[PDB]
């Protein structure tokens, strides 16, 4: 077995005290942190420290009867100081993955998730995950030899790190297929009023001034959706609504469905095709020029074309699929059924009707919307912390728990227990984990900086009047 | 008494 000092346990275990207590007194201290997140970080903190106290305390214990020499006494002391730390750990799991429900809220529903988070609601959450905490743990450290606890703890570690590889090919490999570029999908790009741009844009294509719906992708059967929209005009061509309607149909591929597209095209008038793939620049001047786009697309994993529109006031009709359902709202657009020309239609309709009033809002809501879901936002920031805390909590606890699967499957390996002898090794970089964890708040929050650094001059003045 | 549990 390798021995480590029991000075480093103990020093390790100040160290995380005085950490924790400074991030639990700020948070409590400052207004401007009490948010839901805040508060189940305050709950890791707690679960934090916990863990690194009960080993400081286990291994001054320990060292204690090392010089007094009851078999009763141990066991008991043994059982209250593991149950402490199996439900703390318990909670330190059930705090990160609150935070992943705060973050997976926070950013597809973040109105709606602030209305029933209030701050009461917090507290009963938070009580609620540590009263089953305390109990599964004394129930885990009682039936710490049944194989279903050592099981149970092992699957729970799993499901995190399953979690933090979703994360991380998330919000850093395809950080770049659902990532809105705000640099350029800007407004800013744009010159004049928006029915300045629609008229020079309408007056482009010699055509008169209507409410303008434009569709760009690829042409093909039951993806995009372009068959739909085909079909759609078809429907409304037939009534006397259509007149005050213009279409802007972009795209190349089955060359049977641009000959559908360009014969409506030569059919009717308030219909302009066009069959090359235009600049991204081009796209992004369409964007501030139409007054609705449509995307009915049957598969669409990310809601990432509906960002870039809504960026430039243009206003979605999207199908209710994928990323296209997370991004638009009731606020941000209209959404329809897939594969339903006559339900697609219906909403050219609404949405003509719609356009009778003032859209400056609308619009408006669109841009907010689309603008909160940037890396640079404070919502996309978030959700990188809460990466990096579960990838440092997955760091810090993999070797003990690797430990525990040598220790079901393979205690009598010869070689397992080359790995399970360097035991002490994996509990100092347990605590390592509560130590990690407070400056990776500090690092991460701008206002929990600040915090800290009016407690260091109340702590110069915590020695002042305490010497004076 | 042991440090943590399922040291041995
Ligand atoms: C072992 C049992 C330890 C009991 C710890 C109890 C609560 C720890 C979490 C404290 C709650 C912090 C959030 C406060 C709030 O939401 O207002
Ligand atoms: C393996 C763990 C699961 C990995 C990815 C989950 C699927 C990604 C989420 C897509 C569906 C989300 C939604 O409901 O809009
Ligand atoms: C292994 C693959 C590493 C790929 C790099 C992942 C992070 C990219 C940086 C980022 O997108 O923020
Ligand atoms: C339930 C817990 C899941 C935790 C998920 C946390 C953050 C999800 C971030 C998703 C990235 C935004 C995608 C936006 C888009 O589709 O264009
Ligand atoms: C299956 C087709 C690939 C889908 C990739 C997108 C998954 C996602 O949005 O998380
Ligand atoms: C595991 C959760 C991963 C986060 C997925 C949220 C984004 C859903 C999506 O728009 O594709
Ligand atoms: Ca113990």
């Amino acid at each position: 077995q390798l021995f480590v000092s029991p000075v480093v346990f103990v020093t390790l275990g100040v160290i995380s005290l005085l950490e924790n207590i400074l991030v639990i007194v700020a948070i409590a201290k400052n207004k401007n942190l009490h948010s839901p997140m805040y508060f189940f970080i305050c709950s890791l903190a707690v679960a934090d420290m916990l863990v690194s106290v009960s080993l400081g305390f286990e291994t001054i214990v320990i060292t204690l009867l090392n010089s007094t020499d009851a078999q009763s006494f141990t066991v008991n002391i043994d059982n209250v100081i593991d149950s402490v730390i199996c439900a703390s750990l318990l909670a330190s799991i059930c705090s990160l993955l609150s935070i992943a429900v705060d973050r997976y809220f926070t950013i597809f529903y973040a109105l709606q998730y602030h209305n029933i988070m209030t701050v009461k609601r917090v507290g009963i959450i938070i009580s609620c995950i540590w009263a089953a905490c305390t109990v599964s743990g004394i129930l885990f450290i009682i039936y710490s030899d049944s194989s279903a606890v050592i099981i149970c703890l092992i699957t729970m570690f799993f499901t995190m790190l399953a979690l933090m590889a979703s994360l991380y090919v998330h919000m850093f490999l395809m950080a770049r297929l659902h990532g809105i570029d705000c640099s350029f999908w800007n407004e800013s790009y744009l010159t004049g009023s928006r029915d300045e741009r629609k008229k020079s844009l309408l007056s482009k294509f010699g055509m008169d001034e209507g409410v303008t719906f434009m569709f760009i992708g690829r042409f093909d059967r039951g993806q995009k959706g372009v068959d739909v929209l085909l079909k759609a005009i078809e429907i409304l061509s037939s009534k006397k609504e259509f007149q005050e309607m213009r279409f802007i149909i972009i795209g190349k591929g089955d060359p049977e469905l641009e000959g559908w597209a360009r014969s409506l095209e030569e059919k009717h008038g308030n219909v302009k095709v066009i069959t090359e793939m235009l600049s991204r620049e081009f796209v992004r001047e369409l964007y501030g020029s139409v007054d609705f786009v449509i995307i009915p697309s049957y598969f669409e994993p990310f809601g990432l074309v509906a960002l870039e529109a809504m960026c430039l006031g243009a206003i979605p009709i999207a199908s209710a699929v994928g990323g296209l359902r997370d991004i638009i709202t009731n606020e941000t657009g209209i959404l329809v059924k897939a594969g339903d020309p006559g339900e697609l239609a219906n909403a050219i309709l609404k949405a003509l009707e719609l356009s009778r009033s003032d859209l400056s809002k609308f619009r408006e809501n669109c841009k907010k919307r689309a603008m909160s879901f940037s890396r640079q936002g404070a919502n996309m920031k978030g959700a990188i912390t809460l990466t990096i805390l579960i990838g440092v909590f997955v760091v810090c606890w993999a070797p003990f728990f690797l430990h525990l699967i040598f220790y079901i499957s393979c205690p009598q390996n010869p070689y397992c227990v080359c790995f399970m002898s360097h035991f002490n090794l994996y509990l100092i970089l347990i605590m390592c984990n509560s130590i990690i964890n407070p400056l990776i708040y500090a690092l991460r929050s701008q206002e929990l900086r600040k915090t800290f650094k009016e407690i260091i001059c109340c702590y110069e003045f915590l020695e002042v009047l305490f010497q004076g | 008494l042991d440090p943590x549990r399922w040291g041995k």
